[PDB]
């Protein structure tokens, strides 16, 4: 099928540039009628059309950005390149690339977005404690269990359970920026209290800007 | 530039309710298309070329208009149709979207379920203690908790997160999330999540006594 997906740093600093790459498959870029665009979307505002490139290299930008843009194509390597230059808070968004033809002039195939950060500060892997079932976390015949995901920087992180085997009753929050300027979230998983045997626990945590990848077992506690 | 306002900013409807979201642009476009957005995902094309149903999506779905102004309609409201419903441009340079509309789901009211944590041994080794009280399933949105610790009530040191609405069963959920140091949290014993909530005729309390079982 048409597939696109978007790789690029997820921290950059302010005043640098940012280079993010959108590698396609199942189309070409060489195929005459054929374009790739970038849209932007800042954490819960609107999305923003930036930039497409064409298979005869035609090139548009939107306007306020145009000074600081530049698309690419390499055929080639089904690629497609945006540069950004001069970050400022206002470019933290999540960046996608999708699919447009001269028969459509709309997106129908888009990339799962990349989420980009402009910051001063530093990449932080996160600490992964079990948030452990007991009596306390039970409510009629539910129990509760989770893992809290402390102190982290930039987003994003994911977090699966038993390797996205178990997916009912999980409840994954979105994560706060802390007053320490650091992310923390949990994620929990309900299951009725007669039924927490059948299985183990494990909570996967992925930060792949810090490259870290936790795995932590999640047992009720003893005395 | 071709750009585009869209009403209303948020809308809550029940499930079967039809449901109406305009979109009108600056000058006149050939052709408006729509966008549907959920939670942590890319866009999706539901209508394009002003009336056509994208692939997949199910004909309870139609868009309609001319000239500035468009509409897209949901004519049977369903639990899955929680999303950020956007028009786009495409017409000229420079492309456009609209701003979006948040549609929700109403439902009837439910109460939660409310659990709490202690902090791990682990943490605690670290350095930090978090206390987390969830409220899970309930309906709506708004509620309130409140942290007491020894019978006082806190301000400052207290979080909350909710998850986007359910797109099967219409509930949200919540976490609140007590943080204090290590030397704070051992000085002493009652931890108590206090919820109020309009499935709750009275507030229900969920506490632990620090260092039991």
């Amino acid at each position: 099928q048409v597939t696109l997906r978007e790789s690029g740093p997820a921290l950059v600093k302010p005043t640098q540039t940012l280079t993010l790459t959108c590698t396609f498959s199942g189309f070409s870029l060489s195929t005459a009628g054929m374009s790739v665009g970038w849209i932007r979307q800042p954490p819960g505002k609107a999305l923003e059309w930036l930039a497409d490139i064409w298979w005869d290299d035609k090139k548009h930008y939107n306007p306020s950005l145009k000074d600081r843009l530049t698309i690419s194509k390499d055929t080639s390597k089904n690629q497609v390149v945006l540069k950004v230059t001069n970050m400022d808070p206002a470019d933290t968004a999540t960046y996608y690339c999708a699919r447009d033809m001269i028969f459509n002039f709309y997106f129908d195939v888009w990339g799962q977005g990349t989420t980009v950060t402009v910051s001063s500060a530093s990449t932080k892997g996160p600490s992964v404690f079990p948030l452990a079932p007991s009596s306390k976390s039970t409510s009629g015949g539910t129990a509760a269990l989770g893992c809290l995901v402390k102190d982290y920087f930039p987003e994003p992180v994911t977090v699966s359970w038993n390797s996205g085997a178990l997916t009912s009753g999980v409840h994954t929050f979105p994560a706060v920026l802390q007053s320490s300027g650091l992310y923390s979230l949990s994620s929990v998983v309900t299951v009725p209290s007669s039924s927490l045997g059948t299985q183990t626990y494990i909570c996967n945590v992925n930060h792949k800007p810090s490259n870290t990848k936790v795995d932590k077992r999640v047992e009720p506690k003893s005395c | 530039d071709i750009q585009m306002t869209q009403s209303p900013s948020t809308l809550s409807a029940s499930v079967g309710d039809r449901v109406t979201i305009t979109c009108s642009a600056s000058s006149r476009v050939g052709y408006m298309h729509w966008y549907q957005q959920k939670p942590g995902k890319a866009p999706k094309l539901l209508i394009y070329d002003t009336s056509k149903l994208a692939s997949g999506v199910p004909s309870r779905f139609s868009g309609s208009g001319s000239g500035t102004e468009f509409t897209l309609t949901i004519s049977s409201l369903q639990p899955d149709d929680f999303a950020t419903y956007y028009c786009f441009q495409g017409s000229g340079y420079p492309f456009t979207f609209g701003g979006g509309t948040k549609v929700e789901i109403k439902r009837t009211v439910a109460a939660p379920s409310v659990f709490i944590f202690p902090p791990s041994d682990e943490q605690l080794k670290s350095g930090t203690a978090s206390v987390v009280c969830l409220l899970n399933n309930f309906y709506p949105r708004e509620a309130k908790v409140q942290w007491k610790v020894d019978n006082a009530l806190q301000s400052g040191n207290s979080q909350e997160s909710v998850t986007e609405q359910d797109s099967k069963d219409s509930t949200y959920s919540l976490s609140s999330t007590l943080t204090l140091s290590k030397a704070d949290y051992e000085k002493h014993k009652v931890y108590a999540c206090e919820v109020t909530h309009q499935g709750l005729s009275s507030p229900v309390t969920k506490s632990f006594n620090r260092g039991e079982c």
